[PDB]
């Protein structure tokens, strides 16, 4: 005890609680991330050295007209791609909205020597940032920068591919939490450097 | 007595009952309750993750009841209840923690001081991590041993000084 | 008197008093609703089943340029119109500035069996959700859902209609109020869709 | 003493005339005033839909006097000074509530208590309407005692304890 | 005791030292400290100049030692820390006072009173200006009293009343 | 003293010491003023009768995608063109990034008859707001209107330019200071008349 009469307690929250009105962050591994955005369904977010969008295109705009999408899944990706730092297209992300199915891919390996002496910008810095925010307590891929010494990051991944998927317990590195959405939603001010 | 930080009226926190923290709240314990006299503080606090975190089970609670079988939510409830509910400075304070390497909260384990013969505790404060892991209870001391002073502060100066 | 020696007493304030410095949002009914402007001027808005502008262009830009309109009733205007959540054209919009007159209609009416089943967008839920904020305390024109139990609600109505007006007493329904224009132009965050 | 609140450096509010609502602030009465005690809580209120009520009145009168014949509203000096004036999370904390039929602020009524005896008030609070109306004294009888209280314990505790 | 508004844990800020000015905060004096709980108070203010200058202060020691050798500052770091450490509201206050021609903070001199007695000091508030000058202290006198008699309460409620 | 026994007391803050994490505002005279964006560099603002610039062209996103420049000040640019009222680029802006120099000018010498009797636009209201916005304490160059009563202003000069310098004791007039940038920076929500 502290001061002879102080017990130390802990109290833990369980965030699964608040799955019907706000969507859940949560970690698998080194590579999958998850996000809980309906009570069955969500979004399921990986980083990869394989590619499975050989398209150049998205033609998101036509998808989107289309609308055979899950609104909530659709606007949490869409949450996700508007609050990238520098935001701009660069190309950088295809998709594949036939029928209903969601599959998103981020070109991160577009890295390659000069643009990764540069290290802040081109593509990855932007996408790698907002995935990290969307992952807090996740896993620090920054590798020898896990601990965010400095805020410009590189990963050996080549691409971060977002597909809607089936709630499963995952979550086996952290705990549901709304935060990172949260944090996501609430950042927006300025983070550009472009426009 | 009443609360600033609910959005229902009166409902939302009665007086006489304290506030309390069910089971669907909770990780392991059944129950939990607080004073309101240390709960209320949330009224007022533009601090305290813990408070963020009551306000998020609050909106999470009514909203539910309001809107009979939520099914899929709407997002956009939410989206504008965010701007009502939560300290998105705080959660950025705890971001530039978490990077640059400095102790932060993420959300998780509480702590707290209870009373060994009296039944007043404190409202709860983040348990902050580092390095994947939590901190020893002698790296924050010195907040815990301030906390218990400040609650036998609230002891002593009980009715009239 | 409350506990013995209280008397509740009711203070009300007159928001008119205001209209020198912040546009004040009114109420006359179902349909007509007002923003006073200047001290003299206005806008009416209405819900209407009948189309004023047959036209499906708008040419803002180059009504922009023309420059004939007041600048404190067209910024008033373009509050309401980057405030649509969802906020894209989607055609949409169609308007008349000619001259220095302001006249500017949303086509509600686009919605159609297919839209109307989907309810969370096409168009509507946007410019409805947008009128509301504007409208505090005006009439809840989402009829069965009039008390706001859900967030996607629909009208009988098939344009919102925006005009320059005189000052006239309207006032009806409601006390003239700066709430509902301060809501939507602090409200600057998220709220998208598709972008 | 002084006010926070206020633009105006000591104009905006001098300590031994309290503060007072004039004619055009009010409908009914001509007259209205408070002690600087109960309306300088504005001055650390981070709630209270009545403050925000102050400060644009506050800033409506400097605006005027400032911009001799303000003519038409440029719109852009206001805008800039709601991100100073007001409480936005109020704002969207009473839109939720109106949302999700819960009795909401309107901004229009507000209640106090005033002493029968002495002339202390409480700073006023909304007065919440539901369903197109105001709600009744039972409804929202826990705040109208609890403020009670705190107005007990502020005739209480007068220049020393 | 210990502070909320540094980003560091504990080392930010230790309760038996006071908290200091240094050299590099400062531009006329080697040093200037305040007692914690003046300074502590910044904990929970939502207004005061000096506290967000307080805290960037904050944020610079710990940006520099972390990110060792910053070389040239990155920019998104800093605009990340801004939602977190400072007070927009309060900028934007000053900014509407700026123009208008009201008296206005520039974030130069702060002024505090200091007993002759003892050692106990005030938290500094910002000396305003306008015209291009500073305001006299006959123009804000009032506000150094009242200063003056919240340091007499807090002297005189000591321990106990 | 006040009240016998309180001394009033003044602290004055070295702002100089922030400059390793924030820019740092500065004024020399009626025309130039200037940002510290490095420990050795930055950011010189001037007002001026003569254009430097003879190009009608500011090939922005070439200049973007050519990536010769320090991100920090580009970034800080960034920063200040899109925080301008009313934003758009109605021509306006023409730049030179040839190699990894910067010059930007605006067009504030757009100013005619016609225009300058609408006042509150075209191009030199928002330019002119955004500069004195990042010049706190700067020198007030609205000249009758110095002290602000009104919001439109105007000026006598033709042309803003941004120029990439040598930083150097300049600060004649004012203070170094982080509030210019930081209010541009947090004053994000909606300050249009056109979009
Ligand atoms: C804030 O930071 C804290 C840091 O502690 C996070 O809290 C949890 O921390 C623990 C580590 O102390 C995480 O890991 C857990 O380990 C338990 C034991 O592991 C052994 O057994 C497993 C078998 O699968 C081996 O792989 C492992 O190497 C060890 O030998 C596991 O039992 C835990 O749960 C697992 O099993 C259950 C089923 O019984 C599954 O449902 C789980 O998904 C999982 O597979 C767990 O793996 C733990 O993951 C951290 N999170 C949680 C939720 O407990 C906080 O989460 C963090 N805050 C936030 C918001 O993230
Ligand atoms: C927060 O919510 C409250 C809810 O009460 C709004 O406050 C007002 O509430 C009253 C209802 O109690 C509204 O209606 C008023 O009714 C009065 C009596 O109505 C009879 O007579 C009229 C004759 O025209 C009949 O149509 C009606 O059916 C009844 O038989 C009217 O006298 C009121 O004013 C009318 O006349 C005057 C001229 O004398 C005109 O200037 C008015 O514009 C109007 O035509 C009124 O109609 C009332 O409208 C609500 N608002 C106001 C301003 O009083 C609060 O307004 C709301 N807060 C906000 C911000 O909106
Ligand atoms: C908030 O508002 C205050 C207003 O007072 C600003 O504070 C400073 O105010 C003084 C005026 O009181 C500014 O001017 C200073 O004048 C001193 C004396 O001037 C004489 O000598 C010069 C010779 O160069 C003549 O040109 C002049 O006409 C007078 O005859 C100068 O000594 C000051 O410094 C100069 O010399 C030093 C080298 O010794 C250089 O390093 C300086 O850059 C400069 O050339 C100065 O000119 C003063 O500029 C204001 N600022 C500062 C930093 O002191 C606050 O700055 C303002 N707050 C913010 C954030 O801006
Ligand atoms: C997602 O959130 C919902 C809402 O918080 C969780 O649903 C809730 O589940 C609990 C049981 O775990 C329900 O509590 C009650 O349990 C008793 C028996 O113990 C039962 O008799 C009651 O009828 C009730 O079921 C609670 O009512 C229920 N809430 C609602 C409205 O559904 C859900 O479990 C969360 N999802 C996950 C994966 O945790
Ligand atoms: C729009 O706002 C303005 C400013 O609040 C209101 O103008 C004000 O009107 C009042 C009278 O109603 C003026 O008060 C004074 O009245 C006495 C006589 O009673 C007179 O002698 C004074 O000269 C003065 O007129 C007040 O000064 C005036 N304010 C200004 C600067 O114009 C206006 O009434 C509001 N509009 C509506 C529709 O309510
Ligand atoms: C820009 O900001 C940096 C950081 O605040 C300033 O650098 C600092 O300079 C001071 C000296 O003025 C260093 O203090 C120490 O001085 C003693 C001797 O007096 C020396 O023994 C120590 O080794 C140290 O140099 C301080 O450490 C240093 N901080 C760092 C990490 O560089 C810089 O002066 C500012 N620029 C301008 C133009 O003011
Ligand atoms: C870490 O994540 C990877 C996927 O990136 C896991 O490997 C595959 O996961 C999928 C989806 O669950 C399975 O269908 C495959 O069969 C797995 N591959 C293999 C070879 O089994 C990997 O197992 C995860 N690992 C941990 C926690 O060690
Ligand atoms: C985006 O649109 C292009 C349009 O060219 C699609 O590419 C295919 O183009 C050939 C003609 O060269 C058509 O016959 C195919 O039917 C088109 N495919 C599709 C799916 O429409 C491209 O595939 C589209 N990409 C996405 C993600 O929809
Ligand atoms: C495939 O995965 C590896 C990791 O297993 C990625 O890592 C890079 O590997 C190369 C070759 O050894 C090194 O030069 C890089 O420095 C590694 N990257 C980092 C951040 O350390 C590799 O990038 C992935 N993809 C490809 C196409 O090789
Ligand atoms: C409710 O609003 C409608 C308009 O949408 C009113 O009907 C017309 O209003 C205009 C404008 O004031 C008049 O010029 C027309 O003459 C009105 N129509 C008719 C047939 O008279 C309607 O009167 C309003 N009603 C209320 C409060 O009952
Ligand atoms: C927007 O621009 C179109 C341009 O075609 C306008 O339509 C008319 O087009 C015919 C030629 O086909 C011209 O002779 C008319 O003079 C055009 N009308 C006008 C008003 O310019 C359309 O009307 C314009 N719409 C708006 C709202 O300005
Ligand atoms: C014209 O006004 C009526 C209301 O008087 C609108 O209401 C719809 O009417 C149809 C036919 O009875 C119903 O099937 C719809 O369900 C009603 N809408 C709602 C929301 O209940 C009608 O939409 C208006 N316009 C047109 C073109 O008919
Ligand atoms: C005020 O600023 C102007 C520049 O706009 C100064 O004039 C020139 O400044 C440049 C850059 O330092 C020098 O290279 C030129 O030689 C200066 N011109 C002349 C004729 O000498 C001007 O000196 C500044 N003035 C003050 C504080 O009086
Ligand atoms: C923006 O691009 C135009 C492209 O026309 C540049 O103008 C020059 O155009 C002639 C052909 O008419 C070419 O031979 C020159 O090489 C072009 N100049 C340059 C620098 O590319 C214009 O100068 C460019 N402006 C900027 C600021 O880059
Ligand atoms: C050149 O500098 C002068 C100032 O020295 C600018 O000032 C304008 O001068 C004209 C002619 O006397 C006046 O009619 C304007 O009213 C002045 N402007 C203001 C705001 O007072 C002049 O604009 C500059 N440029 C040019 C091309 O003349
Ligand atoms: C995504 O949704 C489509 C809907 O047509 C479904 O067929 C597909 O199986 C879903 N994807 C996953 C991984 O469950
Ligand atoms: C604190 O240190 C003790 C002794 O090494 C250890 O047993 C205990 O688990 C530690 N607790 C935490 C939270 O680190
Ligand atoms: C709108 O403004 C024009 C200005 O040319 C005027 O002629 C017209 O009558 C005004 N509209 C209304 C409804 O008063
Ligand atoms: C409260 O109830 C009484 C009794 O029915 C009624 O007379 C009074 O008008 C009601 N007041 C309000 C505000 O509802
Ligand atoms: C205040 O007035 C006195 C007397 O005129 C003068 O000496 C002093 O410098 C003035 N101080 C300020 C800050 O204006
Ligand atoms: C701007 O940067 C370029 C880099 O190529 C350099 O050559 C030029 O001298 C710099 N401009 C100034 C005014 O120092």
């Amino acid at each position: 005890t502290y001061k002879g009469v102080y017990e130390l307690q802990t109290l833990e929250l369980n965030m699964a609680s608040l799955n019907m009105t706000m969507p859940l962050s949560c970690t698998k591994n080194n590579s999958h991330h998850y996000i809980m955005v309906g009570n069955e369904t969500g979004l399921e977010l990986t980083l990869t050295n394989t590619s499975i969008i050989n398209h150049k295109f998205c033609n998101l705009s036509d998808a989107h007209k289309r609308n055979l999408y899950d609104h909530a899944l659709m606007s949490i990706i869409s949450t996700f791609h508007l609050s990238i730092p520098n935001f701009n297209q660069y190309e950088a992300m295809s998709c594949d909205f036939n029928g209903g199915k969601i599959s998103v891919q981020y070109n991160l390996s577009h890295t390659y020597a000069v643009d990764a002496a540069k290290h802040c910008g081109t593509i990855a810095n932007g996408v790698l940032q907002t995935f990290m925010r969307m992952a807090w307590g996740g896993s620090y891929i920054a590798l020898d920068s896990g601990c965010g010494s400095w805020d410009c990051i590189m990963t050996s991944y080549q691409y971060l591919i977002i597909q809607n998927t089936t709630w499963e317990d995952h979550c086996q590195f952290s705990r549901p939490s709304p935060i990172g959405y949260l944090g996501l939603l609430s950042q927006r001010t300025r983070d550009i450097y472009i426009s | 007595g009443t609360f600033t930080w609910t959005l229902s009226d009166s409902e939302g926190n009665e007086t006489p009952g304290g506030y309390c923290l069910t089971r669907w709240m909770l990780i392991e314990a059944e129950l939990k309750c607080f004073g309101n006299t240390a709960v209320a503080k949330c009224n007022e606090k533009h601090d305290e993750e813990f408070c963020d975190m009551l306000r998020l089970f609050d909106f999470n609670k009514q909203a539910i009841r309001r809107l009979k079988a939520p099914a899929q939510m709407s997002i956009q409830l939410i989206n504008k209840a965010v701007n009502a509910l939560i300290n998105d400075q705080l959660i950025m304070k705890n971001h530039l923690r978490d990077i640059m390497c400095i102790p932060y909260c993420n959300y998780s384990k509480y702590w707290y001081l209870n009373h060994t013969v009296t039944g007043k505790t404190s409202l709860p404060r983040c348990w902050l991590v580092s390095n994947g892991s939590y901190l020893n209870e002698t790296h924050f001391s010195d907040d815990i041993e301030q906390q218990a002073d400040n609650m036998i502060t609230e002891l002593l100066q009980k009715e009239y000084i």
